[PDB]
């Protein structure tokens, strides 16, 4: 438990879309949708 | 400078609710206690300037909020010495309850939307209390009704967590649905919503029951209680906040700011309250469940305060802000315990190695609650037990319940510290950060600055009254709590039942008042317009 | 009520209204609470123990008037034939 | 008694006798100390007529014995959290599996989407 | 004025000329060009003409056309659902019907003349046959009794005109006449008793918002039961005004009872669209009322409480739809979890819940507040029975939202990119509205 | 079941997340996941926080411009230094300071 | 045994006889209080000579 | 644990409903509830409404009891061994001003009986 | 969590030593509660005492299907939340 690395201010463990914003998928060589 | 709290309060709500993903569990964590802080330092400006040098000032935002022939209404703010009063206290406590939810909602899915819950809610207490007119104080009265009714139900796959919501929200549309009847009497009949022109030294009785109608809503009284005890089902932050100063306070503020109550009937119904409440708690065996029945009788004790004097309104809002403080912090107490005992049933609690801040937190929080001398809640008690002498009935109801209320705080006591150890061998655990320990010095600092500054300015003026009479609620509260810590039985068990049943407030609905309610739907829709005139 | 007459009123309108003292402390004792009241807000915690000898007179004054109460009290209920 | 209760055998209803008045000495107590008093004078209780073996002594201490623990149902039954009627049952329930997620919603058939009015 | 009359008679005529595949864009270009004449005409409608903003005639006392208060709220507020209406609808069949129906009600709101006003309204009583009972979603019973219910009251109104147009000679709103006759009333009153669903001639609403498409449904509430405050102040209060003070305590006995029974009726309801068109029905009666008591107050409370319901209604109906796409299911007992499944669905059903619901940072909350005034000045019982029976909504609306937010679900069923085009300009218009610019 | 191809793109389960817990990565909420802690927090926290003190800024001039002291104080105020509208204080006998 | 670890005095019998004397007294009191002290105030100002000489003798 | 907990999930409808089924409020797990509890099934605590009644009649004449005292019994003069505060004239008339005011019980004053009435005010307003 | 049939074992043996009857050796992993020498009174306290050592709560019907030493164990194992 506590805070990921001991350290508060310390990056985020989450790396990623955290959901999918209207159920759409991103384009995988970053193309505009 | 009086705009920037309820500002920060908002954008806090505003920033953690809608941008959350990107602030995360940390932004939140960072975001909701500095800017609550922050709010801290405006409110005590303000309350420095008014209440003490006292400098009111009023602050339109915009005008015309509804312009419409000659009813007309604006968006503006007047900080008066009760309004910075009730502002200090209510953003002292919430930001002790933000930062105590930074590590006890950590295990919560949504803290971020919590942490916004919050946050709009202690805002639409601030426009409550500082409103100027009958408008805005309506606006912030329906913006804590929805935040309730948005922490209450927090738990949605929980049946009886929506169902207490459900309650807290039906019963609070009645209630100011006679509000919204007593305003429209009094613009009609003073020419304005404004509270400086709506004074009136003669006023209709109906007004005076619309009011008090409304009021008994939020600050739960007889016939209107069923709500608090239900709300148990929502997480404990959003308890220590709604039965500490938010929802039941402000009833009492909306009494105490229009004075068009009537000593007849605020005074029966809070000390029927106060009984009541107290005899609710006796029964109960949920740590939660107590401590609201404890914040019914407190509630009864200050709407029957209102009846004794002219100082009663003052008394009563001493008691108010006095009462928030020990309160939000046996409620937070209490929440610390079950994460650390994993059960919420009395019985199983017992003594145990722990944190010394938080069990002398619980003991002082307690002891003020009973009426221990030379404290806070001391005093903010025995100026209405004194005061009330003259109301012959009142004062017997009241002397009662705090026997009751001395009886099942110190029964709580022995049975959380004192008892030994009755929950199971298995590892339960809940080590505390530095941040929960900085929200029980603030909830201390709170405390021990009441017994310094006082609550009311006639708080330690004489009341002209026999030693014995005097003393006499001490005496009161000491065979309570020495018949509590025996545990002995005070009522049989026919009345220990009855008591268990809240005196059947809810069975009565279920059976008759509810059934009504769907055969009148019946009758509506199947007979008549599905039936009777329904073609083939 | 006439047996018991009422004292001497040592604040004036101005003075009451100048201390922002509320029509219910204009009791024959409003002199006395304009000085507790510029002393307890004068010192905003430590009142208590500095602001004792203003509160003592006005719980003295208040208790003399209390008197004065209870013996018109008396004197119109033994008028009434009650006692 | 309950319908189910009633159905039982002889044996098993006398032990649900016991279980329930266990169960309620646990509720009506205030500590687990005291438990064990009230635990053994239940034990004493059912012990005493245990050796009878007239059926219609029997059937009266069972049905008054049934009358009894009806009576004194607590208002507050002691539940531990995790089970049916406990705090934390459903607070976040674990989430199954096999969702059905619909992907990339608005693109699929973006132009034609709407409602048809079709004529006869 | 004319440009607005212009572009609503170039909406259906541009469909004539359209390729039919791109007949959706085309109708969109045209709803946004008819909201930005309605803009201008808006713009050219100055205060201080205070009867009339502006009037125009096109040769004759039928096609005299004119804006006021009350018919520039309903036009601007027609003129701004509209386009929802059309990208929620596709098919050369449905768009040619939505866009005669409206081309029909924007005519009939600006219209001076009763005679032009029932020609134009009723204009639209076989596309709402033909709409509401189409092949696989819609059903006859609920066809015939609108379609019936409509021709009754018109009849009866049209009846009431004839005797105007012999009487006084003229039938246009801008020729003062009064009448104390209760035939030629109650003719005018019984259309207004059943477009504004008023018990008990209430029984063709529900059936016709269940049956009806999602941009029809839209229609339906946003406009068309405001029709009635238009033929109110415009063609019933300036002449029959003397029938309605005479009537006074049965016109409230039946709005009251309208309110409360409306309200009971919701409580029986298991499905979506019926439950909002029940609120609907009880929030007409507060309007009817208000507009009744023929002051000040009143007539701008209840036009005002209509715009509110114009945009708190089809926003309902809007997420509703949305919901019977993604799940195929109006039933509340299917659905469970909608909260954890669809958070951003979730928060605007909340929204806009609370708005029905009439809470302060809505526009129900002041349009409530301006009628209940109005209700107070006649009499102060009359605001307090409105006042306490508003509790009976708050049940069924927290029952819905209770047994929708929690439960198991195994389907994701959220909104995607289109809906929410779709209903921001409902929310937009929602929080502007609530801070004060009604 | 093999996972789906997008569920590269979405992102792990937090620190914060019990190991126990399932949730589905797929649902967007606007006040974040099941457990959130984004990378780039900080930066995000340092815009908001200068956002709330520019918002503050810009509330403080306008509460400034509108808060009205229609009667002196008994004693000097904290907003005498920012607001030149304070009337001057008077004590309770009456005299002014 | 209530609490024989902590505090064992509750158990004791003179505790039990001490804590309901206690709340027997204050109990009762409570409601005598009302006849007594109005009588203790109206007794204070009757029976002082410059108030009432008459009373007094 | 807080999150992730096990739960029962209530068995699907395999019979007939009941018209009134929308009585029972199931989101999926097991302990289905009524809309609002009491009005059907188990009650708390084996309690029904006729007991709650009598535990309330033998309750209410105790508790009315000291208030029916004062209230009713009771008279201004005897209330209590004083007379209300005594204010200056200027003061005093406004105070009496006020229906709920403490000083309309004065019965020392002159004017007792018009504050008596005027203590007892109308119900509702006239106009 | 799932917890190991050896460690269940360990505590459910712990738990039945503490009626005095049974004797410490009679006590196996597969053993029926009359060979214990345990009464139906007996194996009503022996289900509850597991209760509070696994800390879970028996639904009273399988309560009853609890009558030996083995299928104790097997229901221990069988509960996610036993502890
Ligand atoms: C309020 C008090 C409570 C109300 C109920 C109290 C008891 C009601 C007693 C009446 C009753 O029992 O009704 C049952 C009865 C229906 O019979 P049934 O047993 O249900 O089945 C037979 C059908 O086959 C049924 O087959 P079906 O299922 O196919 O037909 C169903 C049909 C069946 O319905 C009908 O047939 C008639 C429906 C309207 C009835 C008119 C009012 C009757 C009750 C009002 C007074 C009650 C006080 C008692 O329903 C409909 O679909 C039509 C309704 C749609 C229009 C809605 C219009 C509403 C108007 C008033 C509503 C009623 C008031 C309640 C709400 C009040 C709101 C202000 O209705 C009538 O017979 C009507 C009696 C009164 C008619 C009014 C007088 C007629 C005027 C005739 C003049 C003669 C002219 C001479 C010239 C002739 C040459 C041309
Ligand atoms: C007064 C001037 C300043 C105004 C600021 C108001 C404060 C914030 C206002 C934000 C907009 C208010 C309406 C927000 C949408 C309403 C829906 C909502 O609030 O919550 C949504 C979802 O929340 C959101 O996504 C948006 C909320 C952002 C901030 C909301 C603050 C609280 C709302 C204020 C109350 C509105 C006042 C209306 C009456 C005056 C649903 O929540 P739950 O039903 O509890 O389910 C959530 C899942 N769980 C079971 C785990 C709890
Ligand atoms: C006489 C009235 C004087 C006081 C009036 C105030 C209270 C009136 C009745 C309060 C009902 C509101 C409570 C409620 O919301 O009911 C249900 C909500 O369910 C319902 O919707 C039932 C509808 C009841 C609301 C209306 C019935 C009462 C109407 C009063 C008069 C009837 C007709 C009057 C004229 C219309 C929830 O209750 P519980 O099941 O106990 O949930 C609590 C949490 N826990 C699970 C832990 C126990
Ligand atoms: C998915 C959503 C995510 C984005 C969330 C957006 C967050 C929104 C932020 C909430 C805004 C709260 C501001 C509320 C004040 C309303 C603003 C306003 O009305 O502007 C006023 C100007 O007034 C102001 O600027 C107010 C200053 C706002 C900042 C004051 C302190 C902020 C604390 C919030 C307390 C507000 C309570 C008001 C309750 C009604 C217009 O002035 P007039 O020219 O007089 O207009 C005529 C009046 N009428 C509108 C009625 C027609
Ligand atoms: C001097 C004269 C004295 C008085 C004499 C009175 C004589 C009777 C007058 C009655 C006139 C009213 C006409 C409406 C009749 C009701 C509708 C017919 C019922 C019906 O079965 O229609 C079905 C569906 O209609 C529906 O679904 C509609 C449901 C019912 C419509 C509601 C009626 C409108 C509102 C009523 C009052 C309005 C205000 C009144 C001022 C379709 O039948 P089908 O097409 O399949 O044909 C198959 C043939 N079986
Ligand atoms: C029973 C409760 C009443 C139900 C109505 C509820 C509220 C509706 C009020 C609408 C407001 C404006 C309508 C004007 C009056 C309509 C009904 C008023 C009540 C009424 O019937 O009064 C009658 C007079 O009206 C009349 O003589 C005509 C009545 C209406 C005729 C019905 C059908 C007319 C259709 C005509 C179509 C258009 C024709 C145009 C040429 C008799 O009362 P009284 O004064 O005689 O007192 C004798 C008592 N002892
Ligand atoms: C301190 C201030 C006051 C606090 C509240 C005090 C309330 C006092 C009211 C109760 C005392 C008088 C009760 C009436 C006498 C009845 C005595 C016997 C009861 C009885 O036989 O029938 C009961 C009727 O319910 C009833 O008796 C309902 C009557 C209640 C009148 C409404 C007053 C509000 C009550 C709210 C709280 C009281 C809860 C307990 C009543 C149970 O009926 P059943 O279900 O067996 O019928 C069968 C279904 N076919
Ligand atoms: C909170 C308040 C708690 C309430 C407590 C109230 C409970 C009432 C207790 C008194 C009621 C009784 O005694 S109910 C006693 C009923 N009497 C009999 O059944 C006689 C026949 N006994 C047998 O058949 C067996 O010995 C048997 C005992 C079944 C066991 O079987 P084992 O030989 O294999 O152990």
């Amino acid at each position: 438990s506590g805070h990921p690395n001991g350290s508060f201010w310390s990056e985020g463990t989450q790396v990623g879309l955290n959901g999918f914003k209207y159920g759409e998928i991103p384009l995988p060589n970053g193309q505009p949708r | 400078m009086f705009l920037l709290a309820v500002y920060f309060l908002f954008f806090s709500a505003i920033a953690n609710g809608f941008f959350g993903r990107y602030l995360g569990v940390r932004g939140s964590q960072l975001l909701g206690p500095s800017a609550l802080f922050l709010a801290l330092l405006c409110s005590g400006t303000i309350f420095y300037e008014v209440c003490i040098q006292g400098c009111s000032t009023n602050i339109k935002l915009f005008e015309n909020f509804v312009y419409s022939n000659e009813l007309n209404v604006s968006a503006s703010f007047l900080y008066d010495p009760l309004a910075a009063t009730m502002t200090l206290t209510v953003v002292w406590i919430s930001c002790a309850v933000h930062a105590y939810q930074n590590l006890y909602m950590r295990g919560d899915g949504s803290q971020t939307l919590f942490t916004s819950y919050l946050s709009a809610f202690t805002g639409f207490m601030l426009i409550l209390v500082a409103g100027q007119n009958l408008v805005m104080l309506f606006i912030g009265w329906e913006g804590i009704g929805v935040c309730s009714y948005l922490l209450i139900g927090y738990y949605g796959s929980r049946v009886s967590a929506v169902k207490s919501a459900n309650k807290s929200l039906i019963v609070n549309k009645i209630s100011d649905g006679f509000l919204l009847g007593s305003m429209l009497y009094l613009w009609f009949y003073t020419g304005s919503f404004s509270y400086c022109s709506l004074a009136t030294f003669q006023i209709p009785d109906v007004v005076s029951i619309l009011v008090l109608l409304g009021a008994i809503g939020k600050s739960s009284q007889l016939f209107f209680h069923v709500w608090l005890a239900d709300a148990m089902e929502g997480p404990t932050p959003v308890s220590a906040l709604i039965h500490a100063a938010t929802l039941v306070t402000a009833g009492i503020y909306v009494l105490c700011k229009l004075n068009l109550h009537s000593q007849s009937a605020v005074g029966i119904l809070g000390a029927a309250t106060a009984l009541m409440g107290g005899l609710f708690g006796l029964a109960a065996n949920d740590l939660k469940r107590v401590i609201a029945f404890s914040t019914c009788s407190q509630l009864g004790y200050m709407m029957a305060v209102l009846s004794t004097c002219d100082d009663g309104a003052d008394f009563a809002m001493g008691h108010l802000v006095s009462h928030a403080g020990f309160k939000a912090t046996l409620f937070l107490s209490a929440g610390l315990s079950i994460a650390k005992e994993n059960n919420n049933f009395l019985n199983r609690y017992g003594s145990r190695q722990g944190s010394p801040t938080l069990s002398f937190a619980t003991t002082i929080a307690s002891l003020n609650l009973l009426g221990f001398p030379e404290l806070g809640g001391f005093y903010s008690k025995e100026s209405i037990l004194n005061n009330a002498y003259i109301n012959q009935g009142v004062s017997i109801i009241l002397t009662l319940a705090t026997f009751l209320t001395a009886f099942y705080t110190s029964k709580v006591l022995a049975q959380l510290y004192l008892f030994p150890y009755g929950n199971g061998r298995q590892q339960k655990s809940f080590d505390i950060d530095a941040t929960t320990l900085i929200c029980f010095g603030l909830l201390l600092s709170e405390m021990l600055l009441r017994i310094f500054t006082g609550s009311s300015l006639s708080q330690n003026m004489t009341t002209n009254l026999p030693a014995h009479i005097k003393n006499l609620p001490f005496w009161v509260a000491l065979s309570g709590a020495l018949s509590g810590l025996a545990t002995t039985n005070l009522f049989s068990s026919n009345f220990m039942r009855f008591f268990g049943n809240r005196g059947g407030f809810d069975v009565f609905y279920a059976r008759k008042c509810s059934n009504v309610f769907y055969h009148n739907a019946y009758v509506s829709y199947t007979l008549l317009d599905r039936g009777f005139l329904k073609l083939y | 009520a006439d047996r018991f007459p009422p004292p001497k009123m040592v604040a004036t309108q101005e003075e009451m209204d100048n201390a922002d003292i509320p029509y219910k402390y204009r009791d024959y004792c409003a002199h006395l609470i304009i000085d507790f009241k510029e002393c307890r807000y004068g010192h905003p915690l430590t009142w208590r123990i500095n602001c004792a000898h203003e509160l003592h007179h006005y719980n003295k004054c208040s208790y003399i008037e209390f008197k004065r109460r209870v013996a018109i009290a008396i004197e119109e209920k033994k008028r009434r034939g009650l006692m | 008694a309950s319908e189910a209760v009633l159905r039982l055998p002889h044996k098993l209803r006398v032990m649900r006798m016991y279980r329930t008045g266990l169960k309620e000495i646990v509720n009506w107590s205030y500590g687990r100390h005291e438990f064990y008093p009230r635990a053994n004078a239940l034990r004493m209780e059912f012990e005493a007529n245990k050796e009878l073996s007239d059926r219609e002594q029997i059937r009266k201490l069972v049905l008054h014995g049934e009358d009894l623990l009806a009576r004194f149902r607590h208002w507050e039954p002691t539940i531990r959290s995790e089970f049916v009627g406990g705090t934390v049952y459903g607070v976040w329930p674990q989430h199954c599996k096999d969702v059905k997620f619909v992907p990339n919603p608005a693109y699929i058939d973006e132009f034609k989407q709407g409602d048809t009015v079709l004529l006869y | 004025m004319s440009l607005y009359l212009f572009m609503l008679f170039l909406q259906p005529l541009s469909l004539s000329f359209v390729s039919r595949s791109f007949s959706k864009i085309s109708s969109l270009m045209m709803s946004f060009a008819t909201l930005w004449s309605a803009v201008y005409m808006w713009f050219t409608s100055n205060g201080a003409n205070q009867t009339f903003y502006q009037v125009v005639s096109w040769g004759s006392d039928w096609s005299t056309f004119g804006v006021c208060y009350t018919s520039l709220y309903i036009s601007l507020l027609c003129a701004f659902i509209f386009p929802i209406c059309v990208i929620l609808v596709q098919g050369y069949r449905a768009l040619s019907i939505l866009i005669c129906i409206q081309t029909a009600v924007s005519l009939s709101i600006v219209s001076l003349h009763m005679l032009a006003f029932y020609a134009l309204f009723e204009s639209s009583l076989l596309l709402f046959f033909i709409l509401i009972g189409r092949r696989k979603y819609g059903s006859l019973s609920a066809a015939y009794n609108i379609s019936i219910y409509t021709f009754i009251s018109a009849l009866g109104f049209l009846i009431s005109a004839f005797w105007l147009n012999w009487s006084f000679g003229s039938v246009c709103a801008l020729l003062p006449n009064e009448e104390a006759n209760s035939f030629v009333a109650f003719g005018i009153f019984i259309l207004l008793w059943v477009k504004a669903p008023l018990v008990p001639f209430h029984l063709w609403l529900p059936e016709a918002h269940v049956y009806a498409p999602t941009a029809g449904s839209v229609l339906l509430a946003g406009v068309l039961l405001k029709i009635s405050i238009v033929g109110l102040h415009v063609f019933f209060l300036p002449i029959c005004a003397s029938s309605i003070v005479k009537a006074f305590p049965l016109i409230l006995s039946i709005c009251l009872g309208s309110f409360i029974f409306s309200s009971f009726s919701t409580l029986k309801q298991i499905d979506l669209k019926k439950i909002v068109a029940y609120s609907s029905i009880s929030h007409m009666a507060i309007v009817f009322l208000s507009s009744a008591t023929n002051s000040g107050l009143g007539i701008q409370g209840a036009v005002l409480y209509c715009i509110a319901h114009g945009l708190i209604s089809p926003g309902l109906f809007l997420l509703v739809g949305i919901l019977y796409k993604n799940t195929n299911t109006k039933l509340v007992f299917y659905l469970r979890g909608l909260s954890q499944q669809a958070p951003v669905w979730w928060s605007v059903w909340v929204f806009f819940m609370l708005g029905n619901l009439a809470f302060p940072l809505f526009p129900n909350f002041i349009a409530e507040v301006v009628c209940l005034s109005a209700l107070f000045k006649n009499h102060e019982l009359y605001a307090y029975a409105f006042i306490f029976f508003s509790f009976v909504g708050t049940v069924y609306s927290s029952t819905v939202l209770g047994r929708l937010k929690g439960g198991v679900s195994s389907q994701c069923v959220d909104a995607s990119r289109l809906d929410v085009i779709s209903w921001n300009p409902l929310v937009l218009a929602t929080v502007v509205t609530g801070i004060g610019y009604m | 079941v093999p996972e789906p191809p997008y569920a590269k793109y979405l992102a792990n389960k937090s620190h914060y997340c019990p190991p126990d817990f399932h949730y589905s990565r797929e649902i967007y909420a606007p006040y974040g996941g099941y457990f959130n802690d984004p990378k780039g927090w900080r930066t995000n926290t340092a815009i908001a926080t200068l956002v709330m003190l520019a918002g503050a800024y810009a509330v403080f001039c306008f509460g400034n411009a509108r808060e009205e002291r229609l009667r002196a104080p008994k004693g000097w105020i904290p907003s005498q230094l920012w607001n030149d509208n304070v009337p001057t204080p008077v004590d309770y006998r009456g005299k002014v300071l | 045994t209530v609490m024989a670890t902590s505090l064992p005095i509750v158990n004791h019998p003179a505790f039990l006889f001490v804590a309901g004397a206690l709340t027997g007294f204050s109990l009762t009191y409570a409601i005598t209080s009302h006849y007594v002290g109005r009588k203790e105030i109206e007794n204070l100002v009757k029976f002082d000579p410059r108030y009432f000489p008459e009373y007094t003798k | 644990a807080g999150a992730g907990g096990p739960v029962k999930l209530s068995p699907p409808v395999d019979k007939p409903l009941p018209y009134n089924y929308d009585f029972w409020m199931d989101n999926g797990i097991y302990p289905g509830q009524p809309i609002y509890d009491g009005m059907f099934g188990s009650m708390v605590g084996n309690m029904s409404l006729e007991y709650m009644a009598k535990g309330w009649l033998v309750l209410l004449p105790i508790l009315s009891a000291p208030f029916v005292y004062e209230h009713c019994i009771a008279d201004d003069v005897t209330r209590n061994p004083f007379v209300p505060r005594q204010y200056p004239s200027e003061v005093r008339e406004f105070l009496a001003l006020f229906k709920n005011g403490f000083v309309l019980n004065d019965y020392s004053q002159p004017d007792y009986e018009e504050m008596k009435r005027r203590q007892s005010g109308l119900l509702t307003p006239i106009y | 969590h799932g917890l190991d049939r050896d460690t269940v074992t360990e505590r459910v043996i712990h738990v039945a030593k503490h009626f005095e009857k049974v004797d410490p050796n009679k006590i196996t992993p597969t053993a029926t509660f009359e060979e214990l020498g345990l009464d139906s009174l007996d194996t009503v306290e022996l289900v509850m005492a597991l209760e509070e050592e696994f800390g879970l709560e028996i639904p009273d019907n399988e309560a009853d299907k609890i009558t030996t030493m083995a299928d104790a164990i097997s229901y221990v194992v069988s509960n996610p939340l036993a502890k």
